[PDB]
């Protein structure tokens, strides 16, 4: 799975520290507000990168931030080591393999009136240079089915 | 308590026991044993909500006493110290309730607070009126005696009952329903929240949103009435709930079944305005609700770089390449401004939208290949993406790599796409072939939709379409199963296979999508088809022995060129032809294919440079010829070379040469006479060519063309070719050369076809070409007698009616019409034929004629429309004087009212009830109340001409009528009059029901009237008291219609022509993409003229209009709705008191102060939350309310209708849908044309917008319009042809209206000024829905013409009766 | 082979003599049993010599068939109709003529019993399987929304197997499973803003009170009490809601010396009654109360037929039938008039509780709407206890005024 980034793990810490509970034991006084981490987990998988919230990841990367909180706190490395320019340059190279993705695309008077679609309806008995009217054409038709019926 | 309840939950004994023992172990011996209850806290649980009544009982005594009997604690309790994780898809809820219930005071006398229901005692009657009667009452045998004493002890013993004894009750009975026990929670939360101080309140809304989340509460994920549904649903029911995370918010909407609820809930936090975070999560949400056009209008409010609503604006209308265009230099623009500096936090969703939005175009495009490229880049693999677009390009090593690097984290709710990836592998993978596990991946990918449809909301919708997509391609797995499992050598060649192989191949080719789909599907679903159908190809060519013919790998070719040219043809459809192309060269590179398949191919090829061809250039055109003459045609068939020659004929048509067009149209339709393409292209050029060089021997010839065209084909299709040829008929000279011409090739053409038109045909019935059009009428209606009766009768009757008034001169009889005697011999002739149905139908109008109520609703109605009248004429005068005289026609009109007041075929109905008309016209009451009136109506006397005194006294005598006629009977039994009626069954005759035959349907299931109801409701609406008729029929199914009174024969039967017209432009609505995506369609009820003066209109029950909620709402309130009006009128009148004509300022105040004193534009907002509780009902009903809306006012905009006033508009509450009450064209009187030019172009009014939450209007609205007036501008629907038949008879008729003033000869108008009439007229529409439909840069005037709509500078200025603020 | 040859001159006699006799029976049901045992036995394998002569007979079984399903009948009726209709032994190749006769039923399968929507959800994937879709898409044209919505909501069935079909078919309908529905589908709304009847509950705790609706508790209540599937302890708790409903509904102010100082006087057998006529046509819509009222009243009386709720039911509906028939004759009688009933007087809106002015108190004449849903109940063992309540007001009305001839002049008999 892709690396974590700092902005998201940010977002998990603090969407675990808005389920009012301390990391000390998840499950403080008022047991019913037992761990939502299906909540942290949709509120996480919200931010730059792709998904990567599965049952598993929300656990265990909380784990990985108990220890480096009890170095930089997260809430430090937020606001510090340069707050927007790691989730900025991750999406400017996503915008950049798109750019490359859509350029790399493909981009996608002879007159000749030969004589084989006239002689076809030649063979066919029907005169292509003299238009026959819609009337005679009908009365042709009329004729026609009156053989038919014949 | 683990196990004996799992494996022994039937046999309730032992159950019963082991709950008794663990409250024995609860009850007794407390003090020495309190930490063995920490782990059975299950037990007790399952024990509390057992089905049990005695063990629940004893359960919740033990699990009552152990808190405070105070209504705070206890809340507290349930609320965070209690865990109903334990419980288990239970509705826990229910024992909240019992909790909540039980702390309640029980030892005191019963009773209510509803004094407004109370029951009067026996002896309330000693009270109630004056003191000395009573008084002398009170001072005034043993069998009433015994009744009296029994009578008090019963007494006596009800006021024994306590309160206790129904609380209890009613818990029981809640334990039982889930359902209306929810609701009681729902109701009673917010009465607790009520008494509870604001020290509890706060703390308790800070630890609620805790409890919503409370962490592994989550089994009810999957409860159909999950708890956490209710509970917040209750708590945003209270008045001060403002705390609320909308994170939380967004979570249990997707989560638990509260996505419109929850939805509702993030919009009204947004609309009141560090708080990005709300928009964000609505955002989220509106994207996870498929509705895209509240999506596109919340982003394009939060829009910050201007080419980001560009590309919004054209990927939600289907410009797929511009948009992604548009987003890449959206995202370049971006990555210059980060180059340049970084950016704001806050800006990372825009850009997230970016990616997902051209990952989404990009699909769409067919660009797979673009996409693998993308999504496998080693920095930033995105194995979502590459697992969708991986087997499309057969890439199976990456698509099984991406498979096993989701299938550990996918999102719960893809888990079905990922078995049916799983699936795709295992069938389809080289070095893989294991068809072992393949039935049972489809059952586990088919109960996993189903758990997430489960999960989605009760009412369908877009939400839904996924699954219903997801559906098909399921069980096109299925079907691939037993494909492949009968393509292996052990089976191939077997015929026991080869036969369920073709008709699995039979029923892929029969089986499609709907074109309202996204390409994606159309792709997804063809690309995974030709899969198999490749297989089947190669796996014909290693077995040369079995099968050898060459016949089942020519059928797995055609199958595959059937199928790539299906999708070329759809794609082209939603308008695309890069793409088009693009497959052309694909189905090029093949060594041989049919020769069937590749005319077809050929034939869209022509098709796409058809469509392309409207600013063609030379040099593509031309190349696009020599491409077209470059195909060869050897081994071809004959209609095919018909079928090339007619497009070829019609692409060179395309370019101003017209010779060598007509030369192959000509050669098209002598090739093959029976195409019917060909020679209806042939009629529209003839057609076109007669229009411009006026030559009389080329109308015929269009004629015939047409005819030719309608004949052998269906009537849907060849409505448009009918429309063409009625038009026509207003260019014939004096010797009615074209009038021979139609009469001498009709016969062949099905009769139909004409019922769609029978109106436009019965206007020139009236003409010099009479005796041919009868004939023709009477031959088409020898096989619908009912749909020539009704018309003709109604039309020979206002012809009678007319002459009537032309010859006021001579008394008695006179000699009937040419016209007349020429629409009653066809009706004598239909007698002839079908005696007994029309003797049933004409049994019927007579009966029907009983509906002629009285004289109190007909007054009242005569009344007002004399107020309608006198307000539309006094705001001419309004800003002029306002102390205006009464005109002259109003004036002799309320004469007339006040002198008749009411009292104004050889039948014996209508003399019985001029009989009994002038039998209670004998009365006292009604004669007082005339003298009354006529000693006040009286006009000779000085001060009473001024118009608004006039208007006083019309307001006070309608309020005075409006407090008399509320003591009326509401209903009466038809059988009362109505004999034949109440007599009628399906035995006398097989008549239908009014308005079958209007519309042709392809099936002849036609309702049949059975009998009808007994009982005759009287509503009142359109301001009169109409009577509601209810028919069954022979399906049980009953159908309720208003037999109205016109009492005005003209504007009836101009009112009742926009509906035909609006039924006739419904089909186009349905055949185009961005309008069925957005269930467009127009609310036209049926509506039948059965004579001059009543008329049968179709109706529903529940459909209020704008003015009746309005005063709904004031009576609620208890106010006069004619408040804001007379307002109005009185600023004006005190503002030109001192000679200052009322100025712009003037009105915009006034607006201003009737809307914040008595009118607020919150009114019909709070009205449809009160009236919709629930979030998914009030959804539903909003979007239908703006979808609808939307159509009406473009229809009213494009189309010169009447100003859609308030009252007009018919509001369907079991529905949503909006119809208005009988449009008609406002053409001028004096000049003949339309100049519907007011300061607002449609019903936009400040409640509307409210009501629309201005989203709604931003997105939907003008999505809706955008997108309808792109679809009419097609010119392949060639609505202008039905514009201008249905404006020839709208103009014929002012014609006659303007000439009857002064006095066949005058018959006929002319031969060239009513043409050139309406060529003006139908223009004024045609560029009006241009303007409309141009979409160029994305941008479009429908949103200047939305903003004019509601902007107050030009409401202000709009008819106070048009009421501006409602 | 031996036994068709009997049987074939009787089937179309059998057929028609069950069809024109069950018209016009006593008990109806005995005949359509026959008439599902006959078709399947002619179902049941490939006899191919019935088969003839049965043809014939769908133009007007069908028909017959349809009409049945289609009025109202009993629960049981309906699902045998619609599943004897639906189960014809006659292959779709002959029935393509009178295929349009079965969606009615078919519709109405699928919204039926379990055994109903399994029998509907076969049909509909026999004809989806064995017919082409556009000719089927065509075919239901008339009537998707319905078909549409019941395959809908029996996606959500507690069955596994069943949701499952119903996902197979609506994949196998294609794109047409989404197509617009004209016929939009119905949502919930509230017609009146008035609130509906509610009980008070006190709480001393924190020195306030709450009100407690209670229209759809009373819902609850009349419809666990109707239906036969309840247990019941269920049903005595539904009785005792609705009889604390009724009794929390009155003033209960009335004396004993009050009472018979009321009753006796002279005028209430000397005075002539006022002749006004009632008539429902006058009467508005029915208000929450009113038809909460409704609801109590017949739940009462079903309690009243229930067998273990008839001992505490009976004496409690005979007195409350007694108090509604004595209020009412002393409202509308004796010396003290309403303004609506004295002479002179003519039908008005001012008898019956309505959102608008009405009456003053609570109407009693709604005992008599009562008494009406009641005897016109589907179930016609509750038209004893309408009798008896007749009986008891006609009783009570000539005790309190005498000469019984004199009492039917009451407006409340009209
Ligand atoms: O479906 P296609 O082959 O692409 O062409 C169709 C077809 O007309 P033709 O098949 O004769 O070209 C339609 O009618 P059906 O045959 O499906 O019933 C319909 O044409 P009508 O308007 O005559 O119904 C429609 O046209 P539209 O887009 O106006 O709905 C459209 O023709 P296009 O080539 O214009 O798509």
């Amino acid at each position: 799975n892709p690396e974590w980034l700092i902005s998201e793990d940010w977002a998990l810490l603090q969407a675990v520290k808005q389920l009012l509970e301390l990391p000390l034991n998840l499950t403080i006084v008022s047991p019913a507000h037992t761990p939502n981490w299906d909540l942290v987990s949709d509120v996480v998988n919200s931010c730059s990168r792709i998904y990567r919230s599965s049952k598993q990841c929300r656990n265990r990367y909380e784990n990985v931030i108990i220890p480096r909180e009890e170095p930089l706190r997260t809430s430090q490395i937020y606001a510090q080591d340069e707050n927007a320019t790691h989730t900025q340059l991750y999406t400017s190279h996503f915008d950049l393999m798109k750019m490359t993705a859509g350029k790399r695309s493909p981009p996608i008077n002879p007159f000749q009136k030969n004589p084989k679609h006239a002689s076809v309806l030649a063979e066919s008995g029907i005169n292509y240079d003299k238009p026959l009217p819609p009337i005679q054409v009908a009365s042709l038709r009329a004729e026609r089915i009156a053989k038919e019926k014949k | 308590m683990t196990y004996i309840e799992k494996r022994f939950p039937e046999d309730l004994e032992l159950n019963a026991q082991f709950l008794d023992l663990v409250n024995y172990v609860y009850r007794d011996e407390t003090l020495s044993g309190s930490e063995l209850t920490a782990k059975l806290e299950p037990a007790f649980l399952s024990g509390l909500r057992c089905a049990q009544p005695l063990i629940r009982a004893k359960f919740f005594e033990v699990f009552d006493n152990s808190m405070k009997r105070r209504v705070y604690e206890r809340l507290l309790y349930v609320t965070c110290s209690q865990n109903w994780e334990a419980m288990g898809n239970h509705f826990w809820i229910k024992q909240c309730i019992e909790l909540l219930l039980a702390v309640c005071e029980k030892s005191t006398p019963i009773g209510t607070s509803c004094q407004g229901a109370m029951l009067p005692s026996i002896t309330n009657v000693i009270n109630l009126a004056d003191s000395h009667d009573r008084a002398a009452f009170a001072m005034v045998g043993n069998q009433l005696h015994m009744l009296t004493n029994r009578h008090d002890k019963f007494l006596d013993t009800l006021r024994e009952v306590k309160t206790g004894a129904l609380l209890s009750a009613f818990v029981q009975l809640c334990h039982i329903s889930t359902t209306l026990a929810e609701k009681t929670w729902v109701q009673l939360f917010p009465r607790l929240w009520k008494i509870l101080s604001d020290r509890q309140q706060h703390a308790l809304a800070g630890e609620i949103s805790p409890f919503l989340c409370s962490g592994s509460h989550q089994v009810q994920r999957d409860c159909q009435p999950s708890a956490l549904n209710c509970f917040v649903e209750a708590m945003s029911q209270c008045v001060p709930p403002i705390p609320i995370r909308p994170c939380v918010l967004k979570y249990l909407g997707k989560t638990h079944n509260l996505w419109f609820r929850s939805t509702l809930m993030l919009e009204h936090q947004a609309f009141e305005k560090p708080q990005q975070e709300i928009l964000d999560s609505l955002a989220e949400l509106y994207s996870l609700l498929q509705e895209e056009d509240m999506w596109a209008g919340l982003w394009q409010k939060r829009c910050k770089y201007s080419e980001t609503a560009t590309a919004i604006a054209y990927e939600q209308h289907g410009f797929f390449e511009q948009a992604q265009e548009s987003y890449e230099k959206a995202m370049d623009k971006a990555k210059k401004e980060h180059e340049r500096s970084n950016a704001s936090p806050a800006i990372f969703p825009e850009y997230q939208l970016w990616e997902d939005h051209w990952i989404r175009c990009s699909k769409e495009l067919n660009q797979w290949e673009a996409l693998t490229e993308y999504g496998q880049s080693k920095g930033h693999i995105n194995p979502y993406l590459v697992l969708e677009c991986a087997w499309r390009v057969s890439n199976w090593t990456a698509m099984k790599e991406a498979l096993v690097q989701v299938e550990v984290s996918c999102p719960k709710e893809m888990a079905w796409k990922v078995n049916m990836y799983r699936g795709y592998l295992a069938i389809c993978h080289p070095e893989e072939q294991q068809l072992s596990f393949i039935e049972r991946l489809v059952e586990m990918a088919s109960s996993l939709a189903i758990r997430e449809w489960r999960r989605l909301p009760h009412v369908v919708s877009h939400v839904h379409t996924p699954l219903l997509q997801a559906a098909q391609q399921i069980i096109e797995l299925q079907e691939a199963a037993q494909i492949n499992a009968g393509l292996q050598p052990t089976n191939l060649g077997r015929n026991n296979s080869l036969h369920d192989m073709k008709t699995v191949v039979k029923t892929w080719r029969n089986r499609l999508p709907i074109v309202s789909d996204d390409l994606s599907h159309w792709s997804s679903i063809f690309m995974w088809r030709q899969h198999h159908y490749q297989a089947i190809v190669t796996a014909y060519e290693n077995s040369s022995q079995h099968d050898p013919s060459s016949n089942n790998a020519m059928l797995g070719v055609h199958a595959s060129a059937s199928a790539i040219i299906q999708y070329g043809k759809i794609a082209r459809k939603q308008g695309l032809v890069n793409v088009a192309l693009d497959i052309l060269s694909r189905i090029h590179t093949i060594p041989t294919v049919p020769i069937v398949d590749c005319f077809q191919k050929i034939r869209q090829q022509v098709k796409c440079y058809l469509q392309l061809a409207g600013v063609m250039g030379k040099n593509e055109c031309m190349q696009g010829l020599e491409v077209i003459e470059s195909t060869n045609l050897k081994y071809f068939t004959k209609e095919m070379t018909a079928e090339f020659y007619a497009l070829k004929g019609m692409f060179l048509a395309q370019i101003n040469k017209s010779e060598e067009a007509n030369k192959a149209f000509s050669a098209a339709v002598q090739m093959h006479d029976v195409l019917v393409k060909a020679w209806a292209m042939w009629g529209d050029y003839l057609e076109n060519i007669f229009v411009k060089e006026r030559q009389l021997h080329l109308g015929v010839s269009a004629i015939t063309c047409y005819l030719h065209a309608c004949r052998h084909q269906n009537e849907s299709k060849s409505r448009k070719y009918l429309a063409k040829v009625l038009w026509l008929l207003s260019f014939d000279d004096d010797k009615n050369t074209l009038a021979d011409a139609v009469d001498k090739y009709c016969i062949g053409v099905p009769p139909i076809q004409w019922l769609a038109w029978i109106p436009q045909l019965l206007t020139c019935l009236v003409g010099s070409e009479g005796k041919l059009l009868l004939n023709l009428i009477s031959q088409v209606g020898r096989v619908y007698p009912q749909a020539v009766y009704f018309p003709i009768r109604t039309l020979y009757l206002t012809l009678k009616i007319e002459q009537r008034e032309r010859y006021k001169s001579d008394p008695g009889p006179i000699r009937a019409t040419a016209p007349m005697w020429r629409c009653s011999r066809i009706m004598h002739m239909q007698r002839e034929l079908h005696p007994t149905l029309l003797s049933s139908l004409e049994g019927i109008v007579d009966q029907m004629v009983w509906f002629r109520e009285n004289w109190h609703e007909e007054v009242l109605r005569q009344l007002q429309q004399g107020l309608a009248k006198c307000y539309s004429v006094a705001f001419e005068k309004s800003g002029a004087v306002s102390d205006a005289k009464i005109t002259p026609h109003t004036l002799n009109f309320v004469k007339k009212l006040v002198s008749t007041f009411g009292v104004g075929f050889s039948s014996a109905a209508s003399e019985s009830l001029a009989r009994r008309a002038q039998a209670t016209a004998q009365d006292p009451v009604f004669q007082k109340l005339k003298g009354q009136f006529t000693t006040d109506f009286d006009f000779s006397v000085p001060g009473s001409m001024k118009l608004h005194n006039l208007i006083s006294k019309l307001k006070k005598w309608i309020k005075i009528l409006e407090a008399k006629t509320k003591q009326l009977p509401k209903f009466f039994l038809i059988e009362e009059k109505c004999r034949f009626l109440s007599n009628f069954s399906a035995q006398t005759a097989e008549v239908e029901i009014p308005g079958e035959f209007l519309m042709p349907k392809p099936t002849h299931y036609y309702i049949k009237i059975a009998r009808f109801m007994p009982r005759v409701e009287i509503v009142q609406k359109h301001n009169t008291a109409a009577r509601r008729l209810y028919i069954r029929g022979h399906n049980g199914k009953i159908y309720p219609y208003l037999v109205m009174n016109d009492a005005c024969l003209t504007e009836s039967r101009r009112e009742e022509r926009v509906l035909q017209l609006l039924r006739l432009l419904n089909p186009c609505l349905e055949k185009r993409k961005e309008t069925t995506k957005r269930h467009l369609f127009f609310t036209v009820p049926r509506v039948v003229a059965v004579s001059p003066q009543m008329r049968l209109v179709e109706d529903n029950p529940s459909s209020l209009s704008l003015v009746e909620i309005y005063k709904q709402r004031c009576a609620k309130k208890g106010i006069e709705h004619d408040n804001p009006i007379s307002r109005y009128y009185d600023r004006l009148a005190t503002v030109q008191a001192r000679g200052t004509q009322a100025s712009h300022q003037v009105l915009r105040d006034i607006l201003k102060e009737v809307q914040s004193n008595m009118v607020p534009r919150s009114m019909l907002k709070e009205w449809a939350l009160h009236t919709f509780p629930n979030a998914t009902d009030y959804w539903t009903f909003r979007k239908m309310f703006t979808i609808q809306l939307a159509l009406i006012g473009f229809a009213e905009f494009v189309l010169h209708l009447n100003r859609l006033n308030p009252e007009m508009l018919q509001i369907a509450q079991d529905t949503g849908k909006l119809n208005v009450a009988y449009f008609r064209f406002d053409i001028n009187d004096a000049t003949g044309d339309l100049d519907a030019n007011r300061p607002v172009p449609f019903r936009l009014t400040p409640n509307i917008s409210e009501f629309l939450t201005t989203i709604g209007v931003s997105g939907p609205l003008t999505a809706s319009m955008i997108a309808v007036a792109r679809c009419f501008a097609q010119p392949n629907f060639k609505v202008d042809g039905i514009l201008k038949t249905v404006l020839r008879d709208e103009i014929i008729a002012w014609h006659k209206k303007t000439q009857e003033d002064t006095s066949g000869q005058p018959e006929n108008m002319d031969s060239q000024q009513l043409v050139s009439l309406v060529q003006k007229a139908v223009t004024a529409i045609m560029t009006r829905l241009h303007n409309l439909a141009q979409f160029e840069g994305g941008e479009s005037k429908v949103n200047t013409l939305v903003a004019a709509a509601n902007s107050l500078d030009n409401l202000c200025r709009m008819d106070p009766a048009w009421h501006p603020w409602l | 082979a031996e036994n068709e040859q009997m049987l074939k001159p009787h089937l179309h006699k059998i057929v028609n003599s069950s069809m024109e006799l069950a018209q016009t029976a006593k008990e109806p049901y005995n005949y359509f049993l026959l008439l599902r045992a006959l078709f399947r036995s002619i179902g049941g394998g490939s006899h191919d010599l019935l088969y003839q002569e049965f043809l014939p007979l769908l133009p007007n079984l069908l028909q017959g068939l349809n009409m049945l399903q289609s009025g109202l009948h009993k629960q049981h009726m309906k699902d045998l109709f619609v599943e004897l209709c639906l189960t014809v032994p006659v292959r779709l190749s002959s029935l393509l003529p009178y295929l349009p006769m079965l969606m009615d039923p078919l519709v109405s399968a699928l919204n039926g019993s379990q055994t109903l929507v399994s029998q509907g959800l076969r049909t509909l994937e026999l004809c989806v399987d064995n017919l082409q879709p556009d000719f089927l898409y065509d075919h239901i044209q008339p009537v998707r929304a319905e078909l549409m919505q019941a395959l809908w909501r029996t996606l959500r069935n507690p069955a596994d197997s069943i949701s499952h079909v119903a996902y197979r078919v609506l994949g196998k309908f294609g794109g047409s499973n989404r197509k617009m529905l004209k016929e939009s589908q119905k949502l919930h709304y509230v017609v009146t803003e008035v609130q509906g009847p509610s009980i008070t509950v006190e709480f001393s705790d924190c020195k306030a009170s709450l009100q407690l609706p209670m229209e759809k508790a009373i819902e609850t209540a009349l419809d666990c009490l109707k239906s036969a599937n309840t247990e019941p302890y269920y049903r005595r708790q539904a009785w005792e809601v609705i009889k604390c409903f009724l009794v929390a509904m009155m003033s209960l102010e009335d004396n004993k010396h009050a009472l018979y100082q009321l009753l006796a006087h002279p005028n209430f057998t000397e005075k002539t009654i006022p002749n006004v006529i009632i008539s429902h046509r006058y009467k508005a819509q029915d208000t929450p109360a009113r038809k909460t009222f409704e609801q109590a009243l017949t739940g009462a009386f079903m309690s009243a037929v229930i067998k273990d709720l008839r001992p505490s039911a009976l004496p409690f509906v005979a007195s409350l039938i007694r108090h509604y028939t004595m209020v009412a004759v002393a409202q509308q009688c004796g010396p003290f008039l309403l303004p609506c009933y004295q002479v002179g007087s003519q039908p008005s809106t001012a008898m019956f509780h309505s959102e608008e002015n009405g009456s003053k108190g609570m109407d009693p004449l709604v005992l008599i709407d009562a008494i009406a849903i009641c005897m016109a109940y589907e179930e016609k063992e509750l038209c004893k206890i309408g009798e008896v309540a007749l009986a008891v007001i006609f009783d009570v009305a000539s005790i309190i005024l005498g000469s019984k001839e004199r009492a039917c002049q009451l407006p409340l008999f009209s």
